[PDB]
């Protein structure tokens, strides 16, 4: 069909710039046109333009004035998005939409760019336990905090991976330029506090990794 | 012989037409000598397609149709059977079954207007290939996208006609030349016009 | 500029039962010489990109299953499927193709049933928390049902809400059930002068809200 190959992730600081490609392949480039969909706040989509390559027309939006600017490359086939004048609100997922026919509009894979004004922080993992001597409940909770970390995401797995069975881990959230989650699972009474467990980190950004006992 | 026919008025015309609004005069009953269009050598691009200029003399064809319009120097190889291009596909095509001759030659000193000739029009956008010896003169808005306009000059809604930008101090180029197609087509019908006797 | 609504934003579904989706315009679609209404839907799976479905409003595209029925002209435009599946487990939008600037919907996410009841567990500061120089007292509201849940952070009988970060996740496809974390930071200092710390939180499915505390002593 219609190969759209986007570039990976970058890790970018407001008042900087990027440059976003979008390969196409299958197709003539010059016959159809190019659009460009931003997805922010987790689910809304909104619109940044569109640049027909044949005779060069450009589009832009209103919440998109001043912006972004397109450019296209003919001899090698592939679209650019560059941002100028970053924010802390552009930080979000960029889509290459393909407008080959009315009947189906083709979309590639998504370009993540994070914003933000950070260092690369290893992890720091916090260990919990309750501290309720017996309790009527058959079944126990134990947590695990990990906070102080950049950038996201790291992999949390409790006992070396093997204890996957009722594993609850929940999504980071930004306080202070840094991110912050968070994970707890269900334990039977019979194995705990008789047996021990840990919380397992580990980030391939800084690669460092943490073992914390609870 | 009696009756002889102004067959050099397509030629030796005071207006031409554009190429998507070429012209179609047709002749008939009458006598043409062909060795002044070839052995005359004032012209300078000719060439015939199927035929020989030095047969038609004694080889003779019942009607025959005077095409006339003016495109770029460049351009010239677009009028030929079996050709895509610019022109090709959107303003004058020629059929694989050809037997016409195409008779050119540059018009630098008349048809110049230094600062842009804003008279004569060509498409460069059209919904389909046009087919051979069919002419369009109507002008919608074409329409590359999902997107509805009415009477709108914005994003991929634009006009499908534009200017021939002629410049007279030019490497040759697109240098405007004046194509007469004359098809030579021969049927089944008693034949009308034939050559000197 | 042209706008658009969905109505409503989140739907319950279960497997086998037909769900209609509702798209309406701020003003006309028409357009006079294509006798077409400029309207696309799109799906959106989670991970994946989203990808257009019906186009027009009354086609369905190639490929698309024969469930996907689109219909409406003018301004009252309808999604409607037959039977849904696991696999239709995503977000729809829907996208106008009529003018410039190119406007978006809001997004209709279907969800799973039913009738999950939560707890709730209480966890004390740790060790290294209080040597880093805070505090951090958490409660866990897992397995739940709906969404639509709101908890509330009391401390010595006095509300407080600076520092209360609430993390959601997605529903678990094991339980069909939601779970949701809530951090509330403090300092050191403010650990040391108070004494009880309370999270209640409030459920359409009980009567009473939730109470649970723990002691410093």
């Amino acid at each position: 069909e219609v190969q759209l190959q986007q570039s990976g992730p970058e890790l970018v600081k407001p008042g900087a710039s990027v440059k976003i490609s979008c390969k196409t392949s299958g197709y003539t480039f010059t016959e159809y046109t190019m659009y460009w969909v931003k997805q922010s706040h987790g689910q809304s989509l909104e619109w940044i333009g569109g640049i027909n390559p044949n005779i060069d027309d450009t589009t832009y939006n209103q919440n998109f004035k001043d912006k972004a600017t397109l450019t296209v490359d003919k001899s090698s086939s592939t679209a650019y998005m560059e941002f100028r004048s970053l924010t802390f609100d552009d930080s979000a997922v960029y889509y290459c939409a393909r407008d080959d026919k009315a009947s189906f509009a083709f979309w590639g894979q998504g370009t993540l760019v994070t914003v933000s004004a950070a260092k690369t922080t290893p992890p720091s993992v916090y260990p919990l336990a309750p501290g309720s001597a017996a309790q009527t409940n058959s079944m126990v909770t134990l947590g695990c905090l990990v906070k102080g970390y950049f950038p996201e995401p790291v992999t949390v797995t409790w006992n070396s991976g093997s204890l996957s069975s009722g594993v609850h881990t929940f999504p980071a959230v930004l306080q202070s330029d840094l991110y912050t989650l968070s994970s707890s699972v269900t334990v039977p009474s019979s194995t705990w506090p008789s047996e021990t467990v840990t919380c397992n980190v580990a980030h391939p950004a800084s690669s460092t990794k943490v073992d914390k006992k609870i | 012989i009696t009756n002889l026919c102004p067959f050099g008025e397509v030629f030796n015309a005071t207006r031409f037409a554009s190429v998507y609004a070429w012209n179609r005069k047709r002749i008939s009953n009458c006598v043409a000598d062909y060795s002044v269009l070839y052995n005359s050598a004032s012209f300078s691009t000719f060439k015939c397609y199927g035929v020989s200029p030095t047969k038609l003399n004694d080889l003779c064809f019942t009607n025959v149709y005077a095409d006339s319009f003016v495109i770029r120097g460049d351009e010239v190889r677009q009028i030929a059977p079996g050709q895509t291009g610019n022109i090709a596909d959107y303003n004058y095509k020629l059929p694989d079954d050809f037997t016409g001759c195409v008779i050119a030659w540059n018009s630098n000193n008349l048809d110049s207007k230094v600062g842009g000739n804003y008279n004569y029009l060509y498409r460069l956008f059209r919904k389909s290939n046009l087919k051979p010896f069919e002419r369009d003169i109507s002008t919608e808005i074409y329409q590359a996208g999902s997107t509805p306009c009415n009477g709108v000059k914005g994003f991929n809604c634009y006009f499908p006609l534009q200017s021939y930008g002629f410049q007279p101090t030019y490497g040759v180029g697109y240098q405007p030349y004046r194509v007469v197609v004359l098809s030579f087509e021969l049927l089944h019908a008693p034949a009308t016009v034939c050559g000197p006797k | 500029d042209i706008v658009m609504s969905q109505s409503p934003s989140s739907l319950a579904v279960s497997d086998g039962e037909r769900v209609t989706l509702t798209c309406k315009s701020s003003q006309s679609l028409l357009y006079s010489t294509n006798q077409k209404n400029y309207l696309a839907w799109y799906q959106q799976k989670p991970g994946q990109s989203p990808k257009l479905l019906i186009y027009w409003a009354s086609s369905r595209e190639s490929g698309v299953p024969d469930r996907f029925t689109g219909s409406g002209s003018g301004t009252d435009f309808t999604l409607t499927i037959s039977s849904v599946k696991a696999e239709d487990l995503a977000v729809y939008y829907c996208q106008q193709y009529y003018s410039y600037p190119l406007t978006f919907g809001a997004g209709t996410k279907l969800e799973l049933r039913a009738d999950a009841a939560p707890t709730v567990s209480i966890f004390p500061p740790s060790s290294e928390q209080l040597t880093s120089g805070g505090a951090s007292v958490v409660c866990f509201l897992n397995n739940f049902y709906p969404k639509d849940i709101n908890v509330k952070w009391k401390i010595d009988g006095s509300e407080r809400q600076n520092g209360v970060l609430n993390s959601w996740t997605d529903q678990d496809s094991k339980d069909s059930t939601y779970s949701m974390s809530s951090t509330l930071t403090l300092t050191k200092d403010e650990y040391e002068r108070h004494n009880s710390y309370t999270c209640e939180a409030t459920h359409k499915t009980s009567t009473s809200p939730i109470v649970k505390s723990f002691n410093r002593n």
